[PDB]
């Protein structure tokens, strides 16, 4: 799941229930000072 | 006409005196790291 | 036109050969490649055969990669 | 290691004073080992081939070589480094101190003194001109940096052009590459006071455990009285600085930079400045340093002390004012500039290429070297206009300048106290001849004295051959020794060694035009014995390659000596100076666990 | 008495 | 009698209910002792 | 075993990178971490004087030395000049005027050597992110403790990898943790310990110029004195309330930025410096978390147009649409690495958390919340800056300045200078640029003189420039460097141990 | 006569422009040899 | 009027001039080479 929006949609949609995530994570992701991090950003923007 | 021909050479004379002042200067630092104590 | 601290110019003196037979034995290449570069520098007629070995064997160099 | 000591130790009984030369040649030879690694092909074995050339000549030097050795040992000697890896070729600047040191002499030392200090130069009036715009250029940026753009007290003079007078109005900065277009403007320029000058910076700089020169008039009283055939004055007055000091009946600061302002410097009758020998330096011929009399000791060490605390800091290519970390981390981002950060009329047709900030960076390509006797090849002329500055910053005048007024009239002589002159009576300075370890009336400068304006002067110079061309380096320079990496932005979609190929046009650009700055103010940019590398630079005789630090582990170990620096024998001076050493080995890449369990 | 001079142990002198 | 006044300073500073031996340290650095040892410490060898 | 709620550092290194020879570009390489770079302890020292003497620092020293650890109260202050008179004779009220307030870091006091040969450290990258004690504070230093754990994963992960030459195949992730429970104590204080003893024999008998330094100063004035001490008093942290505190950080935070930028730009090899490591000192990261976000974006704003404002009247850059539209060309069209710290103090997932719960940034310019891009966000957090400050300009709302610098004439120049930029900037701004004087060869105060002259009789001849105000500013002069005004003001902050500003139907 | 008078003075100030930018480019390019040191004798 | 004005000022400047060159002549003699 790269950014989210399948499981916001069926969270949505179906039943509520806890959802366990996987993504993809490369070298690229990290940051110059930060701990390498995951979580969808679309999951944030809808639950805001 | 008059006015302009007056403005002109008067202007001239900055650019004289602008060379003077530097011509100085050069001779100034020639003599400054030429002369001793 | 000589050599400087800019460049190295094959010759045919023996401090060039010297230094190109060090920078040949330090390559990265393989072992028989190096000795067959080394016997074929030792009979040079003049600097142009020299520079022809310099270009195959820095052609080789590149090639390594 | 023990077969390079094996090797070299079978030359002393054949070549008995000349295999100094060979052990002080061993390091260029492994940074030609090391430079035949690099990839760009011009640069491989480009100094092995001078250094080479060196040894045999050393080689073919003497018919006893000849006839009992021959260029063949050369072959030997590198025969034990080839097909080695990078540390195991840097590794052998250990083996510096591990042969012994040469038996001196005070001729052979005043010789080349004499050879290289008498002769007459040549100066460019534009170069020293652009110069000293540059020198002021930065000393302005420097002032802005550090009060937030704020220009400090400055005179501009009249024929100014209009576009300094702006900048002047503005409060903004100014690049070298306009110092240098419009450099006729600071011809005439014309500083004010803002620096106060401090004589209690430091109380303890007056009272340094030292040895001073006795004045001229009984200057032989350095030899003893058992290698002088005859006897000396009977006068006694102290030679050590400690005991002259505690016997100073007057004295107060205000007085040195009294005399140093008030013409007395160049009136005193008794200035006696004399030679003394190097020890633990290898070269076949030792150095030399230098000592005074009482006041201009003084005098010295003041104008040092003022000049080194506060322009100083205006420059950010001096090595000698910045901390530790400061200056690590400088050069460890000069270093790692060497390597790429990215590997990889109708109808006009464009096609979107997805471009990678804005697809170009900068890579760098570095230069190290030293000059030629560099405090032989300066001269009054080339420093003149610099000390004037610093003075009208100071707000006093002919301080910075005390040094080739006084020195152009005077004697020098090599003091070792076991090679007394065959004179059988006293005899005058001036009288002896121009022989022997006597130096008349000397131009050049002295080894250590007013260093730091020479330090300016010389990064002034570097920064002017960079823009002359339009090229952009950033510097570090200590002395003699500098370090110039040469910055050029080039297109990210390339590769490795395109890149390397690319800067390396640009650093052979730059090399003749430093090479043009260096003669045109009197040096020589020596053309053989220059460093010119894409990944490794040397400073403070450290080899900075790829961004790390080669090791120099066993440097550290050879000087695990039981009674190591103890002023009197006792335990525990010599087991912290163990520690001390063998803590520095550890961190200059030695295995932790070894090296504790060896302490 | 002063007897705590002691001869030098490593090379500060130049040969 | 600067021996004398070196120590009723010191003790000035440290006899306290708690006891600071750095700031202490720091002030007497920074007091005249400071550069008299500076001054004194310019012999460091038996010979000299 | 703790569930995350013991303090670690976050340590990283890539798989497959050839150690001894980078014959390829790394993404991953990056400048080492050496140690803290301390900071100038002559840093803490009011400006006012521009010449004293040795012996005078050395006496304003060791009352600030005493007053900081002995107690603050009359008693503590009579027996500090006490002991400074006998380095300098300074009156008691000119020495509680000249010296300043010490932290933790004025007294922790610590040819050249390499830490250690930097042989895998180019590539290791590290976090203290998730490290924190609470024990800090005024009385303990932690920047050392921190300093040390940092070095020493350093020289592990450099022990580790010491005679193989390859990386390896697989990323290697330490975490750093400590055993707070026993090692780590929290410390009491107790600020009034009156002494015990009594000075009753010091006498003052030297009398050197370089050893005491009688009448200290000599070319100040009485009117001079008491001016001197109005200015002191008036920028006095201690009277100050709890919103002026907050306000201050935010400002000194939004000057050192600008500053940051504007030294940074000029540098060289910018690109090899962002990406540097460092400690989390001097990195802006605690006053981000407990500053004002609203001031801070209204004074960048404030700033960048006053720092854009000689450019934007000589190109006749007029209205409130074109100015922000050039602005953004001109930081576009440059390089991103002016932007290293803002973007990094941005990244930080509290600072980006506190944000974003106030509408100024959201995450949505990566896949990842944890990832987003930098140089984005403080290309967004520069926008949303210009509009508000624009905006509230035209509402009609003074802006606050604080000209920081160790000398007090070169403050006042830096004043003027900075009211000159922004009158600039307001004939910009007013669309009536166009037919101004120019302003070409003159000095700063001769620009100042004639864009008050003209705005004045812009003002007078036309009635509708009502938005218009010369008097829009408040600037405060500060004899000191920013630094030491943004660490006095987080000192008061902890001292005062005031919490940070914080800010249905439609549920259902 | 203005017009004849203008012309003369432009000309002769002109010729002592170029006769000052004559001595100044004169002077900019200067080669200073420094003496020797050694024994007077 | 305006004839007198510009007769007076020439000859202010034109006398400054001779003035510096006569100062510039004067600096120059008193060099220690000649
Ligand atoms: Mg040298
Ligand atoms: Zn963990
Ligand atoms: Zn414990």
């Amino acid at each position: 799941e790269g950014a989210g929006a399948m499981l916001a949609c069926y969270d949505a949609t179906l039943g509520p229930a806890i959802n366990y995530y996987n993504s993809g994570l490369n070298i690229t992701d990290v940051i110059g000072q930060r701990e390498l991090k995951i979580f969808p950003s679309e999951v944030s923007l809808v639950g805001k | 006409d008059l006015k302009k021909m007056d403005e002109s050479h008067r202007r001239l004379i900055e650019n004289q005196r602008e060379q003077l002042s530097l011509i100085t200067s050069l001779i100034s630092n020639l003599k400054i790291m030429t002369e001793r104590g | 036109n000589e050599s400087n601290a800019t460049r190295l110019i094959p010759k045919k003196v023996s401090s060039t050969m010297r230094s190109l037979v060090a920078v040949i034995s330090n390559s990265n290449l393989s072992q028989s490649t190096k000795q067959s570069y080394i016997n074929e520098l030792k009979h040079c007629k003049n600097d142009e055969e020299v520079s022809e070995l310099m270009d195959m064997f820095n052609e080789d160099v590149n090639n390594c990669q | 290691g023990n077969n390079l000591w094996e090797v070299i130790d079978k030359l002393f009984p054949i070549m008995g004073e000349k295999t100094f030369d060979v052990i002080s040649l061993l390091e260029p030879l492994a940074l030609s080992l090391i430079q035949t690694h690099d990839p760009v092909k011009q640069l491989r074995g480009a100094f092995l081939n001078h250094v080479l050339s060196e040894m045999e000549l050393i080689f073919e030097s003497g018919e006893s070589i000849r006839e009992f050795l021959s260029v063949d040992y050369i072959d030997k000697i590198l025969d034990i480094f080839n097909e080695s890896t990078i540390d195991e070729i840097a590794e052998i600047f250990s083996f510096f101190r591990t042969f012994g040191h040469p038996p001196l002499e005070a001729s052979i030392a005043a010789e080349k003194v004499r050879k290289y200090m008498y002769i007459e130069k040549q100066l460019k009036f534009d170069t020293v001109n652009k110069c000293h715009a540059i020198f002021c250029t930065i000393i302005i940026n420097g002032y802005r940096e550090r009060h937030g753009g704020q220009w400090p007290p400055v005179t501009l003079p009249d024929h100014a052009h209009e576009f300094i007078i702006n900048a002047y109005g503005s409060n903004s900065a100014i690049s070298y590459e306009n110092a240098v277009d419009y450099y006729q403007s600071f011809i005439g320029i014309k500083f004010n006071k803002f620096i106060e000058p401090q004589l209690d910076e430091d109380l303890t700089i007056y009272m340094k455990d030292k040895a001073l020169s006795p004045k001229k008039s009984n200057w032989d009283t350095v030899y003893p009285a058992s290698n002088l055939l005859y006897r000396t004055n009977a006068s006694n007055e102290s030679r050590r600085l400690v005991e002259v000091f505690i016997a100073d009946s007057k004295f107060d600061p205000h007085q040195i930079l009294d005399y140093v302002e008030s013409g007395d410097w160049l009136d005193d009758p008794e200035f006696n400045i004399s030679y003394s020998l190097k020890e633990k330096e290898i070269k076949q011929e030792g150095r030399l340093f230098a000592k005074m009399t009482y006041k201009m000791r003084a005098t010295q060490v003041l104008s040092e002390t003022l000049l080194a605390n506060n322009i100083g800091k205006f420059f950010q290519e001096n090595g000698m004012v910045k901390g530790e970390i400061e200056l690590l981390k400088r050069l460890t981002t000069i270093s790692i500039s060497g390597v790429p950060r990215y590997n990889e009329s109708k109808k006009f047709e464009f096609k979107s290429t997805d471009i990678y900030n804005d697809g170009y960076e900068t890579v760098s390509c570095f230069l190290t070297t030293d000059l030629k006797k560099y405090c032989l090849n300066w001269r009054y002329e080339s420093t003149a206009l610099f000390g004037e500055t610093c003075n009208q910053i100071f707000g006093l005048n002919k301080l910075f300048n005390w040094l080739h007024p006084r020195l152009e009239g005077s004697t020098i002589y090599v003091g070792d106290p076991y090679c007394p002159p065959s004179d059988k009576e006293h005899i005058s300075l001036e009288d002896h001849p121009d022989s022997g370890f006597y130096v008349h009336n000397p131009r050049g400068g002295i080894e250590g004295f007013c260093q730091k304006l020479w330090t300016l002067i010389s990064i002034s110079a570097i920064h002017l051959a960079a823009v002359r061309i339009g090229v952009r380096v950033t510097a570090m320079v200590q002395g003699d020794n500098q370090a110039i990496a040469v910055t050029t932005r080039v297109p990210n979609n390339y590769d490795y060694r395109i890149k390397k190929e690319i800067v390396y046009k640009d650093v052979v650009r730059f090399f003749d035009s430093l090479r043009e700055v260096m003669d045109d103010l009197g040096h020589e940019l020596k053309l053989n014995e220059t460093i010119i590398s894409s990944k490794m630079f040397i400073y403070s005789k450290r080899i900075y390659y790829d961004g790390r630090i080669l090791p120099q582990a066993l440097k550290a170990l050879s000087r695990c000596v039981f009674w190591s620096e103890t002023v009197i024998d006792e335990t525990r001076s010599a087991s912290s100076n163990l520690a001390t050493s063998f803590a520095k080995a550890i961190e200059n890449g030695y295995s932790p666990v070894l090296g504790y369990a060896c302490s | 008495v002063s007897d705590i001079l002691y001869p030098e142990c490593h090379l500060n002198s130049p040969i | 009698t600067m021996i004398e006044e070196d120590e009723e300073l010191a003790e000035f500073l440290m006899d306290r209910k708690v006891i600071l031996p750095r700031v202490a340290h720091d002030i007497l650095d920074n007091s005249l002792t400071g550069i008299r040892n500076a001054i004194a410490g310019m012999l460091d060898t038996t010979k000299s | 075993s703790s569930d995350g709620t013991n303090p670690y550092t976050w340590m990283y290194l890539p798989g497959n990178i050839k150690i001894g020879s980078a014959e390829t570009g790394v993404s991953s390489l990056r400048v080492p971490y050496f140690g803290s770079v301390t900071d100038e302890r002559s840093e803490a020292q009011l400006g006012y004087i521009k010449n004293l003497s040795k012996p005078a620092k050395a006496a304003i020293r060791i009352a600030m030395i005493y007053t900081w650890a002995f107690g603050n109260d009359e008693i503590s202050w009579m027996e500090a000049s006490q002991i400074a008179q006998t380095r300098a004779n300074f009156t008691l009220d000119s020495l509680k005027i000249l010296t300043p307030v010490a932290t933790s870091t004025n007294l922790s006091h610590r040819k050249f050597s390499s830490t250690s040969l930097i042989r895998v450290s180019r590539f290791i990258t590290m976090s203290n992110d998730n490290m924190s004690i609470k024990e800090a504070n005024e009385t303990k230093d932690t920047n050392l403790i921190y300093q040390q754990i940092m070095l020493t994963g350093l020289s592990v992960f450099e022990y580790l990898f010491r005679l193989k030459e390859t990386t390896g195949h697989n990323p290697i992730v330490m975490h750093l943790h400590i055993e707070d429970e026993c090692c780590i104590k929290e410390s009491f204080n107790d600020e009034h310990i009156n002494p015990e003893s009594t000075l009753e024999l010091i006498r003052y008998p030297e009398s050197n110029e370089f050893i005491y330094d009688k009448d200290p100063l000599k070319d100040v004035d009485l009117s001079k004195l008491m001016v001197i001490k109005d200015h002191s008093y008036t920028i006095d942290m201690n009277y100050w309330d709890d919103t002026d505190i907050i306000h201050a950080i935010s400002i000194c935070t939004a000057i050192t930025i600008a500053d940051t930028m504007s030294q940074l730009d000029r540098d060289n090899l910018k690109e090899i410096i962002v990406i540097a490591n460092d400690d989390d000192i001097n990195s802006l990261i605690t006053e981000f978390l407990t500053l004002d976000i609203l001031v801070f974006l209204k004074t960048f704003g404030g700033l960048l147009v006053n720092q854009f404002a000689y450019t934007l009247y000589s190109l006749k850059i007029e209205g409130r649409d074109l100015i922000w539209d050039y602005i953004m060309r001109t930081l576009r069209d440059t390089s991103h690495s002016i932007l290293k710290v803002l973007s990094n103090a941005l990244s930080h997932p509290k600072v980006f958390k506190r944000f974003w719960d106030c509408g100024v940034l959201n995450p949505i310019y990566g896949p990842n919340t944890a990832s987003q891009d930098q140089i984005k966000l403080a290309l967004s957090i520069c926008e949303y800056a210009l509009d508000l400050f624009m905006r509230e300009w035209l509402n009609g709302v003074s802006l606050e300045i604080y000209i920081c610098d160790s000398d007090m004439e070169v403050a006042n120049d830096r004043k003027q200078a900075f009211i000159s930029r922004h009158l600039s900037f307001v004939c910009c701004l007013a669309e009536i640029a166009s037919f101004g004087p120019n302003l070409l060869n003159l000095t700063y105060l001769e620009r100042l003189d004639l864009l008050k002259q003209y705005l004045e009789l812009n003002i007078k001849e036309d009635p509708t420039l009502k938005y218009v105000q010369i008097s829009g500013l408040l600037i405060k002069s500060f004899p000191s460097t920013v630094t030491y005004v943004r660490k006095t003001a987080i000192k008061y902050l902890r001292i005062r141990g005031i919490s940070p500003p914080e800010v249905n139907i439609v549920k259902t």
